[PDB]
């Protein structure tokens, strides 16, 4: 497995679901349909219209009629100064226009004995009683063996104090409080009819991206062909089997005042492949020859014609010269040269590949003059040259 | 001399299509005796048609495609060499070269390998299997129907540039002539060694036998080429012997040959450039293009049309072919462009096609 | 003037005598077959055909369908490639008899002059010129065939009487010496000529804004000409040298990448030569279900791996621009512009890669690569594509 | 554009799953899109029975076409089935909502952009001209006890009420019998009370439903006035079995249900539509079902008498309880909808983007 067709399995297989991926946020936050309702998955639904019988709208509000027939504990904690202990809420009204001062009362709620160096619960205990007379309320936390209010409650019925533990100083007329408030499938991937993965299921029918909990297979097999249709899904009992398998002609397209015309459609009512051709003949290409003879390799006849034609065109050069001139224009298209080192191995090919040529035609002499014109350009070492030569020259000999 | 020739109008059919013809051929494939046969053919309707001595042209057969879009260009007549029976070729713009056996009323053989609309068709006159094939696609094609595949691909890189209109063999079937759009009068070779061993090659072809593809051999380069002997469009060319005969637009027939008078056909290099007119005939009103002439078997005579209705005559038998007595035949309804003339395989009844849908008779007497 | 009439009528009468044997063979070949004749049906669509003359009635007929066949587009003729294109003393030989003297210089002016570097062959297809004729320029019975050989050997050995004793082999060495003795008395690449001044703002190098190569004779210690990498690895990333700019790897100067390596085997380090040593994918023709034909790939590919090359004819500017002009009326524009000098036109010769088409949403693209100073075309993938799937590139 | 991208393919997924929901489907588009549709009482039955629509429009730079339309309903057997247009009458400009009368199903009341509403009688072919209001609005309703009386609304502080029954035949244009002002804001709809013509109910746009009574001779104070909701309320409806319970529907992306015993408790307040609701209808044939749709593009439909059961915990995870159907078969704002007083569960639905909607739910579901 190679990283390129494997990140191609991760690809083909990650844009179709990274698409369900984005579907899936959004048919949990924005259902388009209940799941419940479908008649092949109604096994979700577990009720029935019983209640429906004795059921009445006019006694409806009889029936929330009977309907309508903080808890702020504040625990004490550990003093600090240097036994028993009690709390007080303090109620501040608004000036009345009879009286100047504002009515007080100090309501104790209850006490407790805590160490220094229990409890006390206050069920919703604020006795404002919305009659415009509650202007703010305090509560106070008492030590002994130290004595100060801290803002709970804002004026709005709001919460001041977070949760947790806390401190307060204290002032008589060093001592302190504390307090602390409290309110199995398998899905057989194929791709190109390659086996580019087989896995095994993690759960036995747990959706592999919607991720819902069916109880049935015939549900899933169901689910997975309507719903999420970007594959096309086949499966046969085998441990089951699931042939996932990208589809290929789906519909991803747009399918859906201003004016356009009527139409009247209706659904229910009671329920490679493809052939080739030749590159210059475009006759039909056989499957059976397909692979084998590779066209487009193995350079055409017609360049080499062309090269003879060019230079046999040439006036200023003689017979022989053009001789090894198309001798060594084949030579080097036959066998392509790039590197410049390679062709102190290239007149070592020559003479092994058409010196029996040019012994038959008399072309030493040129064939020599042409290798010292190519050592004329820097191409090969002299010392090639002679071994070159003397191995021509002993086979011709 | 005189025109020691008797024609008289014994027949103008009119169709009930009212469509331009392109082409008509007769059955020169056919035995002595025999009723005779020829065919036409429209855009999308080829017909075939007899001749008697009282101009009863019996309707014989009528083929018609599926796909109306198709214009048909020229047909052909061969004969089969293990059944013996007729075959008429066939093409049009669809890039298909069709095989009707009329016997049994089917298209038994079709093959495709052009790009765009078939110009005209040629078969080798010594062996009745190959066929020639002229397109539009800037090259001509060669197969063989014997065993159903491509033989050769006359054209490449030094053939036409431009879109090819016509081609000819020579009368013994060793080298042909080509003409085009691009001003250009090539020539090729089917004799070489190389043609020949591919020939026999295509003969012994199996696709069920051996598994594997067939070696086309191209032909990047033909053996004499000239761009002075006309300078409007070449609608046609034909041989005569070892002599090329030409048309263009510009209203003139050319009989010419390559190099100088001395030079031999059969010795001409590649590089020869210098050419003889030999020479010429005059006519006129022949601007229209896809233009057509005809001769028959023994070739004693030539026939054309022109682009009003008059039609002409000029011999060959006769020497002077710059000084040769013409002749003309005229009729009082003939008001359309005629495209081609034929002969049966004597020269005794001449047929010509025209653009309104009208295909004229005339007769020796 | 008109000495000519009497023997054209002779060879036409000629022509006329050969011709008439010919058909009578011909007759006499046709004479041996025997063809049955035409046999019709007896008389669905109808024809009806009248007669303008009178006497002759109207013959109807019945119509009869064809078999359908499979169409495909239009496709106009062109032959394959696979390297660029471009259109735009006798001293006679040494071997014969009738050889004469003459210099070192003289002698080997043809192949001096029509010898090529950059490519080592004659009269190559893309090298139209050569550089200068300094390029070449370094620091008993006797035939003149065999004086020539003489001169040009020590001309190249520099009086090393045993290696031209050995060479020649029938002249001796006592010989040879006597003889000496008795003897003296977004450009385009271009080479420049420039070697006794440096390279400077008058050498076209620099004024082309492009980097040297190893084919121009310049100062080999010259800071302008571009060494080769030193990259182990297959160096197809962008810390490349060579990858930084268009160039592609070099033969000799890169040899730690492993260039120089016998080009017998596939299997290789370097992964940037594919255009020099031509590792293309085999491709595959078809008709594409979009416009036309189209082009298929047989084998997967990789991210920006390396497809195939365009190739084509290479012409100027105004050349392609006239040439475009009259390819508007066929509405058939194959042009893929190269750089400022030579553009590429492919219309008449090519390969598969040509016959891919334009598409919005694209897979693979194009590069310009000076390989060896040649500004070749390079069709990489960009993104990784399967077998059998079409083809598209933004031009 | 990717989130219509994202509606078409949940469109695709709808049409992939419809041969699994509903008894019957039937997508219709017209030639302009409707902001009304209606069914008639009227029915023919010669294996298909034929069923009556009455459909708006809502056209620019082309004459408006007030649609009465027919339909094909297979009954309990039987695949065929399709849509056509009978009678198609010239309206003056746009069309916002249109009644038949209850009393005599041939009278049809329709709205105008301008002041001028009208009314048309199709047997006999505006029949009859309606004025008093100075803007557009969308509220209109026939009385279905007392013949000719009509209330209607628009966006100008007035309910018009008017009795055609007291007019001759040449007059043609009515002012108002009465106009009721107590609002202060603009209100947005106004109905009357079944089963007692002597009252209706209304809500505006001041976070406040108010019941107005008809023998009370004070036309600015509402019988009762109750803040129903947190933002502007937008529809109301009432209970065709029941008299004195009702139900609203608000752009607070609720809706709600009272009763007319007791007016400042709200009963239950269902929310699952995710935006301004438009429109709230209940069923003929049932009395624990109410609907409701807007430009969410999903129509949902509740049964009261499910509600505050307990469920299963994967069937908690896809919505509450009492909700009983989200039909998503529709691609844009869900402009209408009705029932058919004539046939179990079944009801047309219009949009904005000419798709018209005629759907069954399975038997399966409601048992
Ligand atoms: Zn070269
Ligand atoms: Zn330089
Ligand atoms: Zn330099
Ligand atoms: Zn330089
Ligand atoms: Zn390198
Ligand atoms: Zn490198
Ligand atoms: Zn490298």
């Amino acid at each position: 497995h190679v990283q390129a067709d494997h990140e191609l399995f991760l690809q083909a297989f990650e844009k179709p679901t990274q698409i369900y991926r984005f579907l899936r946020t959004r048919n949990l936050i924005a259902p388009i349909f209940l799941h419940r309702t479908l008649t092949y998955m109604s096994h979700r639904n577990s009720r029935t219209n019983i209640k429906r019988k004795t059921f009445k709208v006019d006694d409806m509000l009889s029936k929330v009629e009977k309907m309508k027939g903080a808890h702020l504990q504040l625990t004490f904690t550990g003093f600090f100064h240097k036994v028993t202990l009690e709390v007080l809420l303090v109620k501040v009204c608004h000036k009345k226009r009879k009286d100047v001062s504002c009515p007080i009362r100090q309501v104790p709620t209850g006490k407790k004995q805590v160490p220094l160096n229990s409890l006390a619960v206050s069920s919703n205990e604020f006795e404002p009683s919305n009659s415009h007379m509650v202007k703010s309320y305090s509560l106070l936390f008492r030590v002994t063996r130290f004595v100060a209010q801290m803002t709970v409650f804002d004026k709005n019925r709001r919460l001041q104090l977070l949760d947790g533990e806390y401190e307060v100083a204290m002032q008589e007329m060093g001592p302190t409080l504390q307090f602390t408030l409290r309110w199995r499938i398998f899905y057989q991937f194929l791709y190109n009819n390659n086996t580019r993965q087989q896995t095994e299921a993690r759960d036995d029918l747990h959706c592999p991206w919607c991720t819902l909990n069916c109880r049935k297979l015939y549900s899933l097999l169901k689910h997975l062909k309507l719903c999420h249709s970007r594959f096309i899904f086949n499966y046969v009992y085998h441990p089951a089997r699931i042939d996932v398998s990208i589809n290929e002609c789906y519909d991803g397209s747009y399918a859906g005042p201003v004016k356009r015309t009527p139409i009247t459609h209706i659904l229910v009512c009671r329920p490679h492949n493809r052939l080739y051709f030749h590159s210059d003949t475009c006759l039909p290409l056989r499957p059976q020859e397909m692979e084998v003879d590779s066209e487009d390799e193995k350079d055409p006849e017609w360049l080499r014609e062309k090269t003879i034609t060019q230079i046999e065109e040439f006036s200023d050069v003689n017979e022989g010269e053009k001789e090894v001139m198309k001798l060594w224009n084949l030579h080097v298209m036959k066998h392509g040269f790039i590197a410049d080192n390679q062709m102190n191995h290239a007149c070592m090919l020559f003479v092994e590949n058409y010196g029996q040529k040019i012994i038959k035609k008399n072309l030493c002499r040129n064939f020599m003059l042409h290798l010292v014109s190519m050592h004329d350009f820097n191409l090969i070492s002299i010392m090639s040259i002679d071994k070159a030569v003397t191995k021509l020259r002993e086979m011709q000999q | 001399k005189k025109c020691k020739y008797s024609f008289k109008c014994v027949n103008s059919l009119k169709e009930d299509h009212n469509q331009p013809l392109f082409g008509v051929q007769f059955n020169w494939h056919s035995k002595e005796g025999d009723p005779l046969v020829f065919a036409t053919v429209g855009s999308n309707r080829v017909t075939l048609y007899e001749c008697h001595s009282q101009g009863e042209i019996r309707l014989l057969q009528s083929y018609v495609d599926a796909d109306a879009d198709e214009n048909f260009y020229t047909c052909a007549w061969t004969y089969d060499s293990n059944t013996s029976h007729p075959l008429l070729a066939v093409a049009g713009s669809r890039g298909i070269i069709r095989i009707i056996n009329p016997i049994t009323m089917q298209c038994i053989k079709h093959y495709v390998g052009h790009g765009n609309a078939i110009n005209e068709l040629k078969f080798h006159p010594r062996d009745p299997n190959l066929l020639l094939s002229v397109s539009k696609d800037h090259a001509l094609r060669l197969w063989n129907i014997q065993t159903d595949t491509l033989v050769a691909i006359f054209g490449g890189v030094e053939g036409h540039r431009d879109e090819v209109l016509s081609a000819d063999y020579d009368l013994l079937g060793e080298k042909i002539m080509s003409c085009g759009m691009d001003h250009s009068l090539k020539l090729w070779r089917i004799n070489s060694k190389r043609m020949m061993n591919a020939i026999k090659e295509s003969y012994d072809y199996n696709p069920n036998k051996t598994n594997r593809p067939f070696i086309s051999q191209k032909i990047h380069f033909p053996d004499f080429s000239t761009r002075d002997i006309h300078r409007n469009y070449v609608d046609c060319v034909r041989w005569l012997g070892d002599l090329i005969l030409s048309k263009s637009c510009e209203n003139a027939i050319v009989c010419w040959k390559p190099g100088k008078m001395e030079d031999d056909i059969d010795k001409i290099k590649p590089s020869e450039s210098n050419v003889t007119i030999l020479g010429r005939f005059d006519y006129s009103q022949c601007d229209i293009w896809y233009m057509r002439f005809s001769m028959d078997f023994w070739q004693k005579m030539l026939a054309l049309g022109n682009q009003v209705g008059k039609l002409y005559v000029w011999d060959l038998e006769v020497e002077d072919p710059h000084k040769a007595k013409c002749t003309t035949l005229t009729h009082h309804k003939c008001g359309a462009a005629i495209r081609q003339t034929s002969f049966s395989r004597d020269s005794s009844i001449l047929i010509a096609v025209c653009d309104d849908a009208s295909i004229w008779r005339w007769d020796r007497l | 003037r008109l000495q000519a009439n009497m023997g054209a009528k002779a060879l036409y009468v000629a022509n006329f005598a050969k011709v008439q044997e010919k058909t009578q063979i011909l007759n006499e070949e046709w004479k041996k077959l025997r063809v049955q004749p035409v046999q019709s049906m007896k008389p669905l669509k109808k024809c009806t055909i009248e007669s303008i003359f009178p006497g002759f009635a109207s013959q109807h007929m019945l119509m009869r369908s064809l078999n359908t066949v499979a169409l495909v587009p239009i496709m106009y003729s062109w032959s394959p490639l696979q390297q660029n294109f471009m259109v735009e003393q006798c001293t006679p030989n040494i071997d014969g008899p009738n050889a004469k003297s003459v210099q070192r210089e003289q002698s080997l002016h043809s192949f001096h002059t029509l010898f090529c570097r950059r490519c080592f062959k004659y009269d190559c297809f893309l090298h139209p010129f050569h550089a200068t004729p300094n390029v070449y320029k370094r620091k008993v019975e006797w035939t003149g065939a065999e004086e020539s050989l003489f001169r040009v050997f020590h001309g190249t050995y520099f009086n090393n009487f045993c290696s031209i004793a050995r060479l020649l082999g029938t002249k001796t060495c006592k010989q040879v010496f006597q003889f000496a003795v008795k003897e003296s008395l977004v450009y385009n690449y271009q080479p420049c000529d420039h070697p006794d001044r440096p390279c400077d703002s008058t050498c076209p190098c620099i004024m082309t804004q492009n980097f040297c190569e190893k084919f121009c004779q310049c100062n080999p210690d010259c800071q302008n000409r571009f060494p080769g990498c030193r990259c182990k690895t297959q160096c197809n990333t962008k810390q490349c040298p060579c990858y930084l700019a268009v160039r592609e790897c070099d033969p000799d100067l890169c040899l730690t990448c492993g260039a120089s390596e016998h080009w017998d085997c596939k299997v290789v380090s370097c992964k940037n030569c594919s255009i020099q040593r031509g590792l293309k994918k085999h491709l595959l023709l078809a008709p594409s279900d979009v416009a036309g034909w189209g082009t298929f790939i047989k084998e997967s590919v990789q991210k920006n791996e390396f497809i195939s090359e365009y190739c084509g004819e290479l012409i100027s500017q105004d050349e392609a621009d006239r040439r475009g002009k009259v390819y508007d009326k066929y509405m058939s524009s194959f042009l893929f512009n190269l750089n400022n000098d030579f553009v590429v036109d492919a219309t008449r010769k090519g390969n598969k890669i040509r016959f891919a088409n334009h598409s919005v949403n694209p897979n693979c693209y194009a590069k310009v690569v000076m390989v060896n100073g040649d500004h070749r075309i390079g069709i990489f993938a960009k993104r990784a594509i399967q077998a059998g799937e079409e083809l598209f590139f933004d031009y | 554009a990717v989130e219509e991208r994202v509606i078409n393919e949940e469109y695709k997924i709808w049409k992939k799953n419809t041969p699994f929901l509903y008894d019957l489907v039937m997508t219709h588009a017209l030639e302009w899109p409707s902001l009304t549709a209606q069914w008639l009482p009227d029915v023919t039955r010669p294996d298909f029975s034929i069923h009556r629509l009455v459909l708006g429009t809502h056209t620019s730079d082309e004459q408006n076409h007030l649609v009465i339309a027919s339909v094909q309903l297979p009954n309990d057997d039987a695949v065929s089935g399709k849509i056509e247009i009978e009678i198609k009458i010239n309206h003056e400009g746009e069309v916002n909502r249109a009644r038949y009368m209850p009393q005599n199903p041939c009278i049809i009341a329709t709205k105008t952009p301008s002041s001028d509403v009208l009314v048309f009688d199709y047997t006999k072919h505006p029949d009859l001209r309606l004025r008093g209001h100075q803007k557009e609005g969308y509220g209109l309703s026939w009385n279905p006890n007392l013949s000719g009386h009509l209330l209607s609304a628009s966006d100008d502080h007035t309910i018009c009420l008017w009795d055609i029954s007291a007019v001759p035949k040449e007059g043609k244009v009515v002012d108002a019998k009465t106009i009721f002002t107590g609002h202060t804001a603009v209100v947005e709809d106004v109905s009357w009370h079944l089963l007692h013509e002597s009252l209706f109910g209304s809500v505006a746009d001041d976070q406040k439903l108010m019941i107005w009574d008809t023998r009370s001779n004070n036309t600015s104070k509402p019988s009762h006035s109750v803040d129903a909701h947190t933002a502007e309320v937008n529809c109301l409806s009432f209970n065709p079995y029941s008299e004195f319970i009702l139900a609203t529907g608000s752009a607070d992306k609720t809706v709600a249900l009272w009763d007319l015993r007791n007016l400042k408790l709200k009963l239950h307040s269902f929310e699952s539509h995710k935006d301004e609701i438009f429109q709230v209808q209940w069923s003929p044939h049932n009395e624990t079902i109410l609907a409701s749709s807007g430009t969410d593009r999903r129509l949902n439909v509740w049964d009261l008498s499910k509600i505050g059961e307990e469920q299963s915990p994967e069937d908690a995870e896809d919505g509450p309880p009492e909700l009983l159907f989200i039909h998503g078969g529709h691609t844009a704002k869900i402009s209408d909808f009705s029932w058919n007083p004539n046939e179990p569960w079944v009801i047309c639905s219009v949009s904005e983007d000419n798709i018209m909607q005629v759907w069954q739910m399975a038997e399966n579901i409601y048992n």
